[PDB]
This record gives structure tokens, C-alpha cells and sequence, in this order.
């Protein structure tokens, strides 16, 4: 007698959906399994009709190929969860479900956001279109890097660096993501000179210049009164940890930037904890549009040439859940619902770390004209020629993918020439020697 | 990872099995027409590293020659397929324990001169 | 041709609908008009298709020659999310003005679920208000003190005192009282304010006021309304249409922060929605104002005069969370509103007590009886008198009698226990018509 | 504004969603830069999901101060402040002073009384010029037979 189970329910257009996936122990059957994971996620207890509050759990299947692993959706009545509270949504899914005795491992790999719940949220602070007019930058992807090291750095001399960079060509530069306030560089000094650099580099390059502050802080009060402060050197980005922070914090924080006009740069610092085992944990597709929902501009997607397949089409899928406003339900891409955004701008999806200039064509090609491009770290000689190097590989990669060509086929040459006008270029490219595998003939 | 890895071996394996049915048509026409043979030998120099690229560049001028190929790395790859892993395996652990053994005998060669 | 008569569309989910009624001008084809009322509501590098309101189906009502109902769907983009007057800016705005048209009048409005969960609604609505006032199981009193100004606020005070300890739940500001030079605002609260907790004390009951914090400016609303917090005053009036709907959607969120409930007055209303032909029904405005925010609102007397089958309809749509389509009571499209919470019907103006079984029949626990004015003995009997002719008329419901048939008999029968009901039957003398018979 | 002598030339733009901020701006700069002494929102432009209301301030502004310095003559362009409430219709009211704009626009019929006689308190302590659209003024005006005359709206106005 288990109403929580039912497999004929089909979803109303204002449920929200969650697909869990789950090893059953010994013994349980998966649909006990799935009712159970309905229940406690909504009301649970076990004169009213209580039927309007009761989540359901709609449709349970086997993963292919993978032995004692389920799918299990269910659908959630739209007036169990408070408005533009993100952390509400997760409390009630994420909350208590994890911890089942008669589970081996939960992992939630996806949720449908009903339009009319998205419909009360902020989202991104301004989103991608928006961003580029309010930066002036057009037709490309937007240059970005890290500087390293982290402290054991001055501020007059961070800042100096960060200068370096943003004059050599580029767009963006950011802090350290465990860069706050530490014993050897307070905040307020780390931001007078960064402003100072932007102001300089930009009127020097003709060019809109920003660098990512770290605004993330022990406390509500502290974090507002750095972005405060950002704000009154007139800088046009701050960068915030939303998950290490929590999304209340963050959700505060995307409103203020909303209200200031201020581009929020989004670091997924401590993701991995959560988003890395295949059986266990929360998905970051799921993160993702929850960090649209609450609010940011930009969001570190990570690269897809460092890590390999899977990651490849899983990325895909989410970087097209944070940048479109309608999107397919695909399983191949690990898309499980349709989700919609009724006109919720979008997340320009960042591709962070382990990357150099090589990987340049293959970039352009996979994310295209809407994202930021880090480069952290090193040109033989200095941050400017670097940068330098960086941006005149990209600029020659997007001329050459409007031209009409092949940048996983030609990606090569396509860097070659363009290096053959920038020596700068050219001591970055012949700093890898690059490998090829053939096999013996004759 | 492991799925990527394998998914790139066999398509490796298809191109370099292609090399291979070329290799063999190659030596059984090398008799039966030597004129013909060497036309084909010029045309496939340096061509066998991508093995669909190979194909659609034979397709694109002597289409029975390409067909002829398709049937012939077919066949191979029936036959010969079911023998490879275990000769790779025990090919390799072979190889590994000798490769460390000659390490270990280098290791006291260095051991008692020190 | 146009692209903004789309005959086949059909409507998604997620649009905004609108039904207007329009004569079109000697000449002008019914196809053109439904089309610019569209165009010039919504719209008009044209990807635009998504923007653009369509008008997607036209009819003619039945009997009434030269007479076209229009049904146009809006996307959810085109309004600003909470916000009622950019809805009526967008929807209201112009289309009335047309020289070809010579009329034009709207009917209805479906707000979709999306952009309805961007409003706040009711600061607290029905069920809720119920557990504040701990009033259950019947309709709840009030009554409109007479005449306003003349009386001084310790008057006023005393008038009001009368009433709730007669046995009453609420009284009224007459509408027009805001700040005059013969009864300042203030004063009146102080007064009333005495009022409630005097006569609250001695009933046992809680008691309410509608005090009237419509102003001049909003400082000047925020002032009044929050002084009123301050005395401890459950419940406070506000004109929403003479104010303006920004001005209302303002003290509405100021209502639910501060726990206090909110008595609409739909004051000018007639201005509007009185004319068949030409303006905006009142099934409209009653819905934006459950979407801005109101606790309360007067939908006026039913058994004075059509009235009925209209009445009912909005009344329906006021309190329910679905409400399906039915044109016959003036529901054009079905509407959801996703756990918005309902707004109590106010009858006002004109009824006496002979009504109560009907008013009890028709409208049900979930309303307010308002009754502004005289019983031959004063405020207090007054308030008795009808206080238990409803108590008599709720009872008399659930022991299953028919109010209609039996109205008569349950007052005359309950007024053989209150003297002050009987005296308040014996003032109207019922005038029956029989014919002539033998 | 010294403007003098002649009646004052203003324009609006058409259409009005589907167009970007930074792009509506370009098109009010075209205008004003053309000659012209105003600009104004569509009447029924506040906030909506593709045009927030900061956005359109921003560009129009950036308009303004490049047209009149090219021209060397007082620039304007009326920024509809109607807002769904007093706190938001002031928080960009505010917000228009901070950029320096010299008028501002407000629907007082869709709005209301209330919140007019509000907004035209502030114009006045911070010197901001304030234009009244009488949206939705044709639902009351229009027949003969019924309704209030504009006659009278305009005298409340």
C-alpha cells in the first residue's frame, strides 16, 4: 500500500523533477527504493487531501549496461518550495535523502525547474548578452588568465602583474580562489592596486579592463562591505565562491550586483567533493543551474581537452543547460528533462586551468563565441608577451573559423602562420615539442 | 578514460588493420599485375595513417579497388580478432617482468659497485 | 496582409490572454481591428516573432448585431514581473482610443501561472485571516457607520464602541474620510483604536476597524498605516483604485511584513466598469487587485438587481485556486492561481436583515456582511439584531433548511428571541403580489 | 533647458522590446545627435525580461551626454520611472538623478494619483523635469454619455 510509487502519473507542466540515480543493498526493491526517496524529499510522515503536497515518484528503470543501478524520477508539486531560494529547492531534494540505510549510493544527476518556479528568481545579475554590451566586447570568446603564485605577493606587486597582463591584450584577470584576506595581503590593499592597474592597462590598450575580485568573505556583513568598496573604485567584476560561501550568501550577492550594476565572476571552488564520484553525490549539471538560478555572469564550466570523453558530451550538455533558454532533453549529452528559462539570461560558461595556446582552435570549436578562455600559468618570456602570445592565437583562430576552416583538422597551421607575426606567439608554440604516434610501415 | 582509451585502440587498430589489407592485396597483385600494383603503391604512400581517410581517397577514384580492401580487412579482422588480446596481455606482462628483471640486475650491478 | 491576426495559433501555456468586446466603425472589418488592438498592445533584424501579441480567434455575441469578442494571447515577456500597472499600461494603454473602433470594452484576463507566481497576492487572504481573527463557520459582520464628518473622532469613537460590543466584527470609514479640516487623521485612530480594545475586552471577541489609510502621497500612506501599526490595529482600508495600483502594490507587501490585514475599497469603480459597451469590467480589475495585494474586497451587493450570473463568476474567481471557463457566469478562460492565497467578497450598500438568508446562501462563510445603516433603538441593537439573525441563518443552514423558501420563517422565528431583531423585522412591512383568485 | 523662442521638438522610438539597451541608446543618440531636444521610452517599457531598466538608464544616458556635447545643446530624453511600487518607482527615479538626467517620465493614470503626487514632490527637490504620459486615459475619456472628461484629468494632472 505505498502511495508514493506511482507509475502512471504523468508530470504536470509546474511539477519540478529530480532524476536520481541509486545502488539498492541486498534485498530492497526499487520501487520501495524510489517511493522512499519521494517521501522523505517531500512530506514523509506516512481529514485533508494531503494528495497535492505528496511528491510522486513517476518512472524507475535500469542503467544500461551498469548491474543494481536505477533511474528514479519524481516529480515535486510546485508549492513545496519557496520562491527564488535555491537553497529551500536543495534542502527539500538533497536534504535528507542521501543517508538511507537501504541504499548503497544516491547520486542526483538532474532537475526539471518548472518555468513557472524559474519565472521567481533573479538569475544572472546581467548574463551574456547584456555583459557584452556592457564590456564592448563582440565576435570572439573573452581572454582571461591566473596569475601564480598566490600569496608570498606583495599588493603594489601582484598588481604590478596583473598590469603586465591586462596591457599585453587581455580581458580578465583573477585572485587566487583562496586569495581573502590573509596576514600578508588584506583585501583593501589587493583592491587599491588592481584599480589601479585596470585604470592604467585600459587607458593604455583603448580596451575595457577587468580583473576578478574575490569578495568571498567569513560573513555576510564582510562580503558586502568588499564589494561595496569594488564598487566605489569602479570595477566592472567581482569573483565570489558559491559553494564553499553557500548559496544564500550568493543568492544576496547576485541581487546587490543587479542593483550595482557589477559583472559577477562565479568560481566552483569545492565542487569536486560533491560532483566526482559516478555513484554517489550531486552532478555539477545540477550546481550549474542552480548557480544560474540564484545568480553569477560567468561560471567555471572547466576545460574539456584536459580531461577526456564523457566529460566531453556531459559538458556539452550543461555549458548548452547555462547558456540557452530552451534545451532538449538528450541522454546521450546527459540532458534528463527539457528544461526551459522563459527569456533567464544566460552563464558564460569558463574554461579554467591546465590549458596552454595549443589547445586554442580545439576551444573556439568546442565553446565558440560565448566564453571565457583562463589562462593560468608559463611564457618563457613574462606575463605581457604571454598575453600577448594568448590573444593573438585566439584573434588569428576566430578569423580563421570565419574564413571556413577546419580548427580540429587545420588547427595546427592555423596557429603556425599566425605565429610566423608574433615572435611572442612563436616562443610559445616552440616551447612544445609536440608528439605524434605512427605506426611502422614498409 | 578507459572508455576513451579503448574506443581510440580500435579505431587505431581498423586504420593500421587497413594498412595491412593493402599490404596483402599488394603482394597478391604484385604478380598478377605489376603494372597496376605499382600505380597503387604510389597513390598509398604515406596515406595509411588515417584509415577512413585512406578509403574515401580510393572511393574517390578506383572505386572497385576500395570495395576489394573493405572485403579483404573484413576478413581479417574475423579471423585473426579473437587471438589478439591474449597475445597482447601475456605479450606485455612477458615484456614487463623482463624489462624489471634486467632492472633488478642493473640495480645490483650499481648496488655492489657503490 | 497581417501578421498580427493569427488565426490558428494556439495559445501556450505561458501567454498572457486578454478578451476584449469591440464595435467596429461602419466599414472596418472585424479581422483589422482584433489584429491593431493586438499590434498596438504588444509591438508595433526582425526576429520579432516571439514579442509580437497575436490575435487568434474572433466571434461574433450572440443577439447584440455589430458586436465582436476578440481573444488576443500576449508572450510572458512583455510585462514586468509584479508589476499591475505595467499589465493594464500594456494591455489598456491604447487600444482604446482607435477611431475605428467605436467601442471597446474588456472582458477578461488570463494570467498564466508563471508571471502569477511573481506576485505577492493577498497579504494574508481567507484561510488565514480566519486563524488571526479566530472567527470560523459563518460570514463575518460589519457596518458602515453614518453620516461622516460632523462627528468628532471622540464621536466617531463613540459610534464605532456601540457597534462592535452589539456584536459586530468590523466597521468602516466612509471612503471619502481621509484628512479633512473637521476630523484630522490621527485623532480618529486614537479613537478608534480606544474603540476596538474597549469593546474587544468586554465581548470576549476581536474586533476590527477598517481604518482608512488612503493619502496624497505614499510617505503620507506609510505614515497613517504604520501609526495604525502601532495602536494595534488588526486591520486597515485602502482605496486601490483612486490611489493608483502602484501606490496599493507598495502597502499590500507593507501588510504582509507587518502582519496587518487589508480592507479594498473600490472606490470609482463605476467610472470603468459600469458601461457594457465601452471600458473595463470589474472581473478585471477584482483580479489585478487579488494580484497586487488586498485581504478584502467590496464585489458589491447581489440582491439588488445578469448582476448574479456576473457576480458570482468573479466572486468565484476572487477565492478559488482553479476556476474553469464558463461564459454563461463571465469566466472566458480557465485560471489557475498556484496556491495565490483568495480575497474575502465584500457585500456592500443597500442591504437590511430581511436579506441575511439570502446573502448566507449566495455568498457562504467565506465573505463579509457589510451593513451601513437605521435600527429605530441605535448602534448597538442594531448590531445585535444582526448579529442574530445571521447566527440564526448559519445554523439554520446546517440543520439543512432552504433559505430561500424558508427565509421568511427563520427570522420571524429567531426574531421571537431578540427584541432588537424583532423590532428591526417590524420596520420593513414585505410586500407580496398574489393574483386574483375565487 | 534654454531652450527658447520655439515650441520643442521631440520624438519616440519605434519599435519598442527586441532591441538591445546598448542599441535603443545608439538610436536615441542618432535622434538627438540629428537635432532634436528629446527622446522617450515606449509607454509600456519598465523592466521587462529583455530590457532591465538600469540597462536602458545606462545607454540612454551615454546618449545624452555624447549627442549634447557633439551638438552643444541641452539633450533629454524622457526615462519612464512607472514602476509595480513606490520603493522601486523612487529606486530608479534616484537612480536617473545619479546619472544627471534632466527629465524623466511616469504614466500618472496607470499608476495613479497617489503615487504621482509623490514622484512630483522629489522632481522638484532634485530639479528633475517630470513628463506625464496619460496611458490608459481613453478607457475613461472617450464617450460622450459616460466617464470623466480629459478636460478634468488634466486640471488633476
Amino acid at each position: 500500500k505505498l502511495t508514493y510509487y506511482t507509475p502512471d502519473y504523468t508530470p504536470k507542466d509546474t511539477d519540478l523533477l529530480a532524476a536520481f540515480r541509486f545502488s539498492p543493498q541486498p534485498g530492497v526493491p526499487a520501487d520501495e527504493a524510489g517511493a522512499a526517496i519521494a517521501a522523505e524529499s517531500s512530506t514523509g510522515t506516512w481529514l485533508t487531501d494531503m494528495d497535492r503536497y505528496k511528491g510522486k515518484c513517476y518512472h524507475i528503470e535500469p542503467v544500461q549496461g551498469e548491474e543494481n543501478s536505477y533511474f528514479a524520477f519524481i516529480a515535486y508539486p510546485l508549492d513545496l518550495f519557496e520562491e527564488g531560494s535555491v537553497t529551500n529547492i536543495l534542502t527539500s531534494i538533497v536534504g535528507n535523502v542521501f543517508g538511507f540505510k537501504a541504499i548503497r549510493s544516491l547520486r542526483l544527476e538532474d532537475i526539471r525547474f518548472p518555468v513557472a518556479l524559474v519565472k521567481t528568481f533573479q538569475g544572472p545579475p546581467h548574463g551574456i548578452q547584456v555583459e557584452r554590451d556592457l564590456l564592448n566586447k563582440y565576435g570572439r570568446p573573452m581572454l582571461g588568465c591566473t596569475i601564480k603564485p598566490k600569496l608570498g605577493l606583495s599588493a603594489k606587486n601582484y598588481g604590478r602583474a596583473v598590469y603586465e597582463c591586462l596591457r599585453g591584450g587581455l580581458d580578465f584577470t583573477k585572485d587566487d580562489e583562496n586569495i581573502n584576506s590573509q596576514p600578508f595581503q588584506r583585501w583593501r590593499d589587493r583592491f587599491l592596486f588592481v584599480a589601479d592597474a585596470i585604470h592604467k592597462s585600459q587607458a593604455e590598450t583603448g580596451e575595457i579592463k577587468g580583473h576578478y575580485l574575490n569578495v568571498t568573505a567569513p560573513t555576510c556583513e564582510e562580503m558586502m562591505k568588499r564589494a561595496e568598496f569594488a564598487k566605489e573604485l569602479g570595477m566592472p567584476i567581482i569573483m565570489h565562491d558559491f559553494l564553499t560561501a553557500g548559496f544564500t550568501a550568493n543568492t544576496t550577492l547576485a541581487k546587490w550586483c543587479r542593483d550595482n550594476g557589477v559583472l559577477l565572476h562565479i568560481h566552483r571552488a569545492m565542487h569536486a567533493v560533491i560532483d566526482r564520484q559516478r555513484n554517489h553525490g550531486i552532478h555539477f549539471r545540477v550546481l550549474a543551474k542552480c548557480l544560474r538560478l540564484s545568480g553569477g555572469d560567468h561560471l567555471h564550466s572547466g576545460t574539456v581537452v584536459g580531461k577526456l570523453e564523457g566529460d566531453k558530451a556531459s559538458t556539452l550538455g550543461f555549458v548548452d543547460l547555462m547558456r540557452e533558454d530552451h534545451i532538449e532533453a538528450d541522454r546521450s549529452r546527459g540532458v534528463f528533462f527539457t528544461q526551459d528559462w522563459a527569456s533567464m539570461p544566460g552563464v558564460l560558461p569558463v574554461a579554467s586551468g591546465g590549458i596552454h595556446v595549443w589547445h586554442m582552435p580545439a576551444l573556439v570549436e568546442i565553446f565558440g563565441d560565448d566564453s571565457v578562455l583562463q589562462f593560468g600559468g608559463g611564457h618563457p618570456w613574462g606575463n605581457a608577451p604571454g598575453a600577448t602570445a594568448n590573444r593573438v592565437a585566439l584573434e588569428a583562430c576566430v578569423q580563421a573559423r570565419n574564413e571556413g576552416r577546419d580548427l580540429y583538422r587545420e588547427g595546427g597551421d592555423i596557429l603556425r602562420e599566425a605565429g610566423k607575426w608574433s615572435p611572442e606567439l612563436a616562443a610559445a608554440l616552440d616551447l612544445w615539442k609536440e608528439i605524434k604516434f605512427e605506426f611502422e610501415t614498409m | 578514460n578507459l572508455k576513451q582509451i579503448a574506443k581510440d585502440t580500435a579505431k587505431t587498430l581498423q586504420s593500421y588493420l587497413t594498412y595491412q589489407a593493402l599490404r596483402t592485396v599488394l603482394a597478391q597483385l604484385g604478380e598478377t599485375n605489376p603494372p597496376l600494383a605499382l600505380w597503387l603503391h604510389n597513390f598509398s604512400a604515406g596515406k595509411v595513417q588515417d584509415g577512413e581517410k585512406y578509403i574515401e581517397e580510393l572511393f574517390l577514384e578506383k572505386p572497385d579497388l576500395a570495395l576489394r580492401i573493405m572485403t579483404v580487412r573484413e576478413h581479417i579482422a574475423e579471423e585473426i580478432a579473437e587471438f589478439l588480446p591474449e597475445m597482447v596481455v601475456t605479450g606485455i606482462q612477458q615484456a614487463n617482468m623482463e624489462k624489471r628483471r634486467q632492472h633488478l640486475e642493473r640495480m645490483t650491478q650499481v648496488s655492489l659497485s657503490h
